[PDB]
Formats: C-alpha cells, sequence, structure tokens
C-alpha cells in the first residue's frame, strides 16, 4: 500500500538535466530539459492509491504525498523517496507456502488467445 | 545561480499574453440631469448629458498629468490583440427585428432612453431600428453601439488595429527557419489543412535596439550566460563513444606503459572519460552558439593536453578564448612540441606582448607545414554574416568539412620526423607517442570536426537574436583533458539535433526575443509619455526596474541605479511602437476634454472686482462659470506651488488687481442666493496671503435656480444675479442619442493559434546517412 504511489510519482517530475549511462558505471551528463506528460487516468490511479492508503488507516503518509503533489518538484522528492524506503522496513510477509504458491500459480488459461502473436513470439 | 534555475527561467517564458476585449472601453456615460429655464426655473423635462464614468481626477495640474499617464497605462492594458464583436453582442429588447447591439452597456443606455417618458418619439424610432448586420460572405458583422466620441475613437482604433493575421499551412511551414527546411536531413510533414478563417499573432523579432552587447557588460554577461545554458540544454549527447576502458588499454599499449601505472598516469591518460568528452562537445557548441568566451584549463606536464589543444585551436576560432589562457596554451605548445622538435631555443615570451606565441613562432619557424598550420591558427576567425535577417558567426569552410584536420596532421607529421637535437631521446619518444595517439584517430578527428560544425550551424539556424562577438565579463572553463577525451573517445555515431529539439530551441529563442521587444516597447512608451506629459518630479528608475524584472533573467539586486539610468537614456532615443504611439496621441488630443468633463475640479478661478452677471446654462440655471480666461492676467498655480514665491499673488490680492488663478482646483458648489448676495466667493482668497498656500484654495461655484431655498429673490425682483468671482470651468455636453450611434465592424468569427510548430511533425533521416553542407556524410569512418 505504501510503495504503490511511487510507480506514478516518478512520472510527475520534470527532468532539468540528467545522467546517461555509458559503460556499466560511467555517466555522461545532459542539460536536456524534459517536461512530464501525465494523463488524467494516471492522476485518477494516484487518487485511488491514496484512497487505499487512507482506507488502511494512513493519514500522515498520504497527506505528505498530497503536499508534495502541489509542486511535484525534485527538491522535495526526497520525502517521497523516504516514504518509499520506509515502506519496506515493516518486515517480511512469511505466509504459508500453500497460500503463496497458490497466489503464484493462479492462472486463467484460455484458448481465445491471438494465435498469430503466439506463433510470432 | 544554479544553471538549472536559469534554464527553468528561460523555458518558462510564454509567447505573449493575448488580450481579448470583453466590453467597450468607456470614459463617459449618459446621465439624466434636471434642466432650468433662462430665468432659472426648473423644467418638467430632464436632459441627458455626457459625464465621466469614474470622475476621480485630482487637484493640481501636475497631478492631472499623472492621472493621464495612469489612464494611458490603463488604455494600453485594455488594448486588445484581436476582437470579435459577437462576443460583446447582447439583445436589444426594443429592436423591431429583435437585433443585437454592443456592448451590454449600450443596451442599458438603450433601455433607459426608450423606457423614459421624456424621450422624443424619433429617438424611440431610432432605437427600434438599431440592429446588427451580418455579411457571412466577407466574414464581417456590424453592431450598433452608443459611444462618446472619445470612446468611439478609442474603440475604433482597437477594432481597426488588431494584431491577428491570416494563418494557413504555407505560413506554418515558412515559420520554420529557412536553414532547417533547406536541410536534407529532416523530413517535415503536416496532417491538417488550416481553415481560411484561422489566425495567428506574429512575434516581434526586432533586433536588439538597446545594443546591450555594447557597454552593458554585466547585463550582456547575464544574457550570454542564459544563452549558453540554453545551448547546452539543446546540444545533442554523444553516443557510442569508444569504451573508456578499451581505449585506455589501447593507449597504454601505444605508450608502452609500465604495468599498473594506468591509474597513476598523468602525462597522457589522466582525465579521459566519456563524461569529459560529452562536456567538451556541449561546452564548445554552446559557447560558440552563445558567443561566450572560453577559458582553457590544462597542466603543462600533460602532452596529450597540448596536442588536443593544437587540434582545438585548429578548429575553434581563437577569439572564442580569453587572451591569457590562449596565450598560455600556445606558449606551452610552442615550448614543449614545436621549438624543441626543431632545436630552437625556448621562446622567452613576454606577458602582455602584442603578439601571441604562435604569431612569433610562425615568423621564426622554417618548416612549411608547421608554419602554415601556425598561420591558419593565427588567422582562423569567425565570419559575420547576416542570414535570414539574423547576424551569425560562421566557421571557415575548411573547418566545416574537416579539411583543416589534415593541415594540422601534416604539421604533426613533420613534428614526428624531427630530431630534437637538444633533447634526450626519451623526450622525442614522448612527443612521438602523443602525436601517435592523436594521429591513430585522424579519420575520427575529421568526423568530429565535421560533426561539431554541423551541429553548430544547425543550432545556429534556430537563433533569432544577433550573434554579437564580444568578450564576456566571465568565461566558461574548458579543460583540455575534456578535449583529449572527446578526441580519443568519439566514435562513428552521428548525433544531430532532433527536429523537435530544434523547434523547442527556436521557440524558446523566439519567446525570449519577443519578451525582450515587448518590454522594450512598454518601457519606451511609458518614458516617452512621461516626458511628453512634463512629469518633471518623476524618477524613471521604477520603469527600468520593471523592465529588467520582466526580462526575467537579471537579478535587479545586482543592477546599480546608474546602469538603470543608462538603460533609460538608451530607451529614450527609441521610437514608440505604432499602436502605443497612436493611443498616446489620442490621449494627448482628448485629455483637455476629459479633464474639463470632471465635476470634481475646476480649471481655474477668475478674481475680478466688478459685477459680472452669472451665466445662463440650462443644467445649472445661473452659474458664475467662465468659459475662457480672456481679458485676465493668468497666474499658474502649479508654478506658484513649485517655486513657492507668493510675492506676485500676494501683491495682486492686496491691491485688488483682477487676475485668473489657473490650475486644477476643487470648488464648493453653493446654491444659496443669500450666500451670493453676501459675496462669499470673494472671501476665499485671503488665506493665500495669510498662509502662502494655494493647495487649500477652493473657489465657490454658485448654482442659482428654483431648487435654491431663496430663489424667490430672483423671481420677485426681475434680478439677474452677479458675482465678482468666476470659476473657469466647462459645461457638460448634451448626449444626443442619434449622434452617438456608431456601427462597429469586426470579423464575424475566427480562431487564433499560438504554437504553429505544434502542427508540424518532423523526423530525421538515419544518422548514418546524414549529410553536411558539402553533400557528403557528416561521419564516414569505418
Amino acid at each position: 500500500l505504501v510503495s504503490s504511489p511511487m510507480s506514478i510519482l516518478v512520472a510527475l517530475v520534470d527532468i532539468n538535466g540528467t545522467f546517461i549511462t555509458n559503460e556499466e558505471l560511467e555517466l555522461e551528463f545532459s542539460n536536456k530539459y524534459v517536461r512530464a506528460i501525465v494523463p488524467d487516468q494516471t492522476f485518477d490511479e494516484l487518487k485511488q492509491m491514496l484512497d487505499n492508503m487512507r482506507k488502511a488507516g494512513l493519514t500522515d503518509i498520504p497527506k505528505m504525498i498530497q503536499d508534495w503533489l502541489v509542486d511535484c518538484s525534485i527538491e522535495k522528492f526526497p520525502l517521497m523517496a523516504k516514504i518509499y524506503s520506509w515502506s519496506f522496513h515493516v518486515g517480511f510477509r512469511k505466509q504459508k507456502m500453500l497460500d503463496a504458491a497458490l497466489d503464484q500459480l493462479k492462472t486463467e488459461y484460455t484458448e481465445d488467445v491471438d494465435d498469430e502473436m503466439y506463433r510470432e513470439y | 545561480e544554479p544553471k538549472e534555475s536559469i534554464l527553468k527561467k528561460l523555458e518558462d517564458i510564454k509567447p505573449e499574453q493575448v488580450k481579448k476585449q470583453t466590453k467597450l472601453f468607456r470614459i463617459f456615460e449618459p446621465r439624466q440631469l434636471p434642466v432650468y429655464r433662462a430665468n432659472g426655473e426648473k423644467e418638467l423635462r430632464n436632459r441627458w448629458y455626457w459625464k465621466l464614468k469614474r470622475d476621480t481626477l485630482p487637484d493640481g495640474d501636475y497631478d492631472v498629468r499623472e492621472y493621464f499617464l495612469n489612464l494611458y497605462d490603463q488604455v494600453l492594458t485594455e488594448m486588445p490583440d484581436y476582437l470579435l464583436l459577437k462576443d460583446m453582442a447582447v439583445e436589444n429588447k426594443n429592436s423591431r427585428d429583435a437585433g443585437k447591439v454592443v456592448d451590454s452597456e449600450t443596451a442599458a443606455i438603450c433601455d433607459a432612453i426608450f423606457q423614459d417618458e421624456e424621450t422624443e418619439g424619433v429617438v424611440r424610432r431610432f432605437i427600434a431600428e438599431m440592429r446588427q448586420r451580418v455579411q457571412a460572405d466577407r466574414n464581417v458583422v456590424n453592431y450598433p453601439s452608443i459611444l462618446h466620441p472619445i470612446d468611439h475613437a478609442f474603440n475604433e482604433y482597437f477594432l481597426q488595429h488588431q494584431l491577428v493575421e491570416p494563418l494557413n499551412n504555407d505560413i506554418i511551414f515558412n515559420y520554420i527557419p529557412e536553414r532547417i527546411r533547406n536541410d536534407v536531413n529532416y523530413i517535415l510533414n503536416m496532417d491538417r489543412n488550416l481553415p481560411s478563417t484561422a489566425r495567428y499573432i506574429r512575434p516581434n523579432l526586432l533586433q536588439d535596439r538597446l545594443n546591450l552587447h555594447d557597454n552593458f557588460e554585466s547585463l550582456w554577461d547575464t544574457i550570454t550566460t542564459s544563452n549558453y545554458i540554453l545551448a547546452r540544454s539543446v546540444v545533442p549527447d554523444l553516443k557510442e563513444l569508444v569504451s573508456t576502458e578499451a581505449q585506455i588499454q589501447k593507449m597504454s599499449q601505444d605508450l608502452q606503459l609500465e604495468a599498473l601505472t594506468i591509474q597513476s598516469e598523468t602525462q597522457f591518460l589522466t582525465g579521459i572519460n566519456s563524461q569529459a568528452a560529452n562536456d567538451c562537445f556541449k561546452t564548445l557548441i554552446a559557447a560558440m552558439l552563445s558567443q561566450r568566451t572560453m577559458s582553457l584549463d590544462f597542466v603543462t606536464t600533460n602532452y596529450m593536453s597540448l596536442i588536443s589543444g593544437m587540434w582545438l585551436l585548429t578548429v575553434v576560432p581563437n577569439d572564442m578564448f580569453i587572451r591569457e589562457s590562449l596565450v598560455a596554451c600556445q606558449l606551452a605548445i610552442i615550448n614543449t612540441i614545436i621549438y624543441p622538435a626543431f632545436g630552437m631555443q625556448r621562446m622567452h615570451y613576454r606577458n602582455g606582448d602584442p603578439q601571441t606565441p604562435f604569431q612569433i613562432a610562425e615568423q621564426q619557424i622554417q618548416n612549411f607545414q608547421v608554419a602554415n598550420w601556425l598561420h591558419f591558427v593565427n588567422n582562423n576567425q569567425f565570419r559575420q554574416v547576416v542570414i535570414d535577417g539574423v547576424l551569425n558567426q560562421v566557421l571557415n569552410d575548411n573547418i566545416r568539412n574537416g579539411h583543416v584536420v589534415n593541415q594540422l596532421m601534416e604539421a604533426l607529421m613533420q613534428l614526428s620526423r624531427q630530431q630534437f637535437p637538444t633533447m634526450p631521446v626519451d623526450y622525442k619518444r614522448s612527443i612521438q607517442r602523443g602525436i601517435l595517439l592523436l594521429s591513430n584517430r585522424l579519420g575520427q578527428l575529421v568526423d568530429l570536426t565535421r560533426l561539431l560544425a554541423y551541429n553548430y550551424e544547425t543550432l545556429m539556424a534556430c537563433i533569432t537574436m544577433n550573434m554579437q562577438h564580444v568578450q564576456t565579463l566571465t568565461t566558461e572553463k574548458l579543460q583540455l583533458t575534456s578535449v583529449t577525451s572527446l578526441c580519443m573517445l568519439i566514435g562513428n555515431a552521428t548525433v544531430i539535433p532532433s527536429p523537435q529539439t530544434l523547434f523547442h530551441y527556436y521557440n524558446v529563442n523566439v519567446n525570449f526575443h519577443s519578451n525582450y521587444n515587448e518590454r522594450i516597447n512598454d518601457a519606451v512608451a511609458i518614458i516617452t509619455a512621461a516626458n511628453r506629459l512634463n512629469l518633471y518630479q518623476k524618477k524613471m528608475k521604477s520603469i527600468v526596474e520593471d523592465f529588467l524584472k520582466r526580462l526575467q533573467i537579471f537579478d535587479i539586486s545586482r543592477v546599480p541605479d546608474d546602469q538603470m539610468y543608462r538603460l533609460r537614456d538608451r530607451l529614450r532615443l527609441l521610437p514608440v511602437e505604432i499602436r502605443r504611439l497612436d493611443i498616446f496621441n489620442l490621449i494627448l488630443m482628448n485629455m483637455e476634454q476629459i479633464e474639463r468633463a470632471s465635476d470634481k475640479i475646476a480649471q481655474g478661478v477668475i478674481i475680478a472686482y466688478r459685477d459680472m452677471q452669472l451665466e445662463r446654462d440650462e443644467m445649472y440655471g445661473y452659474v458664475n462659470i467662465a468659459r475662457n480666461l480672456d481679458g485676465f492676467q493668468q497666474i499658474n498655480l502649479e508654478e506658484l506651488m513649485r517655486t513657492g514665491d507668493y510675492a506676485q499673488i500676494t501683491n495682486m490680492l492686496l491691491n485688488n488687481q483682477p487676475v485668473a488663478l489657473v490650475g486644477a482646483l476643487p470648488f464648493i458648489t453653493d446654491s444659496s442666493v443669500i450666500s451670493l448676495v453676501a459675496k462669499l466667493d470673494a472671501t476665499v482668497f485671503a488665506q493665500i496671503v495669510k498662509l502662502r498656500k494655494v493647495d487649500t484654495l477652493k473657489p465657490i461655484l454658485y448654482k442659482i435656480n428654483s431648487d435654491s431655498n431663496d430663489f424667490y429673490l430672483v423671481a420677485n425682483y426681475d434680478w439677474v444675479p452677479t458675482s465678482t468671482t468666476k470659476v473657469y470651468k466647462q459645461i457638460p455636453q448634451q448626449f444626443d442619442f442619434r449622434a452617438s450611434m456608431h456601427m462597429l465592424t469586426s470579423n464575424l468569427t475566427f480562431t487564433v493559434y499560438s504554437d504553429l510548430l505544434a502542427f508540424v511533425s518532423a523526423d530525421t533521416v538515419e544518422p548514418i546517412n546524414a549529410v553536411a553542407f558539402d553533400n557528403m556524410r557528416i561521419m564516414n569512418e569505418l
């Protein structure tokens, strides 16, 4: 729940200069400027994610995300990165092997697939 | 500041605020007032007169001129870029055809006049005939409007001097710079046919009228820094650079380095990485584009730095480098590579010498290849060419095709064959190793020179302001290790500006240029208007501060006042824009009429000492108004207040000498006949002698008619009132409904567009097949 918004947040920050990988750790830096293009559906998904946060009893984290959403600046993005990192420290989820496996092998196979696509693949 | 903040400021500039008129500009309104007979008796019928909508004119002639400067500012704010009168149209409820009029205020006047019982039937007939006419063939529409003549003049100027022009696909295509269209490496396409009723607004791309490149060194430094940041932002990034590890290993093999010394190497290999190569590419192209001076940073112990500097001075005109750094680099090259190669004694070069080290070496060197390369480096300069109306700095055609790289190579080869008579063999070996490292990549160097030139000219096609070549206050530091990295790591991958990148760069330049010109126009208009309105107590520093703040790339906290006043002086010599100038001409023509319409101030007071009959004016009855100051000596109240010398006025008041005190004054409207008989109007001037102040002066205006409490005296004694004082003031103009009807004409409808290049889809050919000006591929190495 807490880590979900990040997948959208990265798409809301404009690039004002960036790094470019060359060979395995080597970075050449660009002054390129890129504006963040975000459709309304993505904003609806982010709203749904914050609603899910609040439905689970979260008040401070969604409020922080909403406050950051006023400007969507990279200078205040460290708080978003902080929330993202903190989400993973609530421990592991060592559920039973049966439930975890059944979740993994939960398949809905169909004969109604695109034969052309599968043959090309 | 951080470069990112500067880039954000530059890329946040919008094209221009587009103004639409929603209501007709109006200084006047009709107002119904009671009228009185020639004997002062009230009539049963009122009359409509023209009055100021917002009567807020101040006291004092200077303050009135200030008010009119403020009015000029307001009108310029209300001046629209385009106008469609169908938006202003409202229903005329008394129209026979149920037609429309503009604006809603006209409809309000029409309703008030029609519903009034005192309205002549001809006026009601006329109101019934008021309707709009649509000519869809010409895309025109005419609407009736009720306007004061000054209001009509202003609105007519707005209607007839709009800024929108027809837009079509050909205009959109020609909006692209001609050199981008001429380039065969870009394919341009459209998917829309713009309608015949489409409109657009041309940016004001006039060249710099302030000439900030001349003697405004700090402002020019700021401008050049902004241009440099923008150019860096748009310069493409190098790709498929030779692997730094692989190239370092190859260079170690060529140098026969001792094992494990690659990390510690400082004569050839230090500072070689892809980041430095990309930074060198960006720095060179951006500095040339923005015409920003460059500073060379190097360590004389690094021979590779000197050989890369030889290449750099071959390809980049030497005027692009600050003199001291160029001199140091040339001296290192001469004393480390050339003179020791030819056995010449080390050059003892004097700091401040009129000649560069290469200029001396060219005379002193007998080898033809080395001397020829030295001469070319000495004389390699930009060419100032006006292309498509923009001044540009063009590289030599031999640089553009990479041919100079051969000349340099020849010199280098001749240096590799020399004996170095005075040096140990290891010195010759080191120089040969450096030359070998550079010359193992001769084809790559030719390709890199051609790529630099092509990217430079392609991005130069997108510049809209003149490329003025002048040394800047500060420099951009270029490390020669970055040049070495660029030389040693550049691959065979052709990187050229993306068409969308070119369009964005051109749009940013256009927006900056248009903002510059529009703020120049605003400042010039305000300064010229203030000068023509004789606002001698006005300090124009605020105007220049607003101008610089709206330029949005200068921090005014670092701009002293003398520089701002120099900017004011330069702006003061520029002509005013045609629209602003015509608006100010209208205001100058009509300001006397606007001021005399005020009911809050009078134009003066005539202090005579004889009985002058009160004038008959239907909207006043009997009133002690003077239509003109004829036959009276005039004392200017503004001059009296400015100088503070009350000797003349005191002498005239003590000696009962008839005079006229001229200037915007407030007055007391007293309707009492007993007050007039008591001669109170003559009692309001002693305070001038008492206190030597005229700002408190408030002449009495008598308004004697049947509404006066003691008007029977006028009626029962066949007596025409007389007064010894008069108020220099005008009477309101009657509102004639028929004479105030004007058919305002506009276009029925059109659509205005802002970003023309949004309609252009542009692609690049495969970079392997991208060609240069000479019709050959930019890069041919394989």
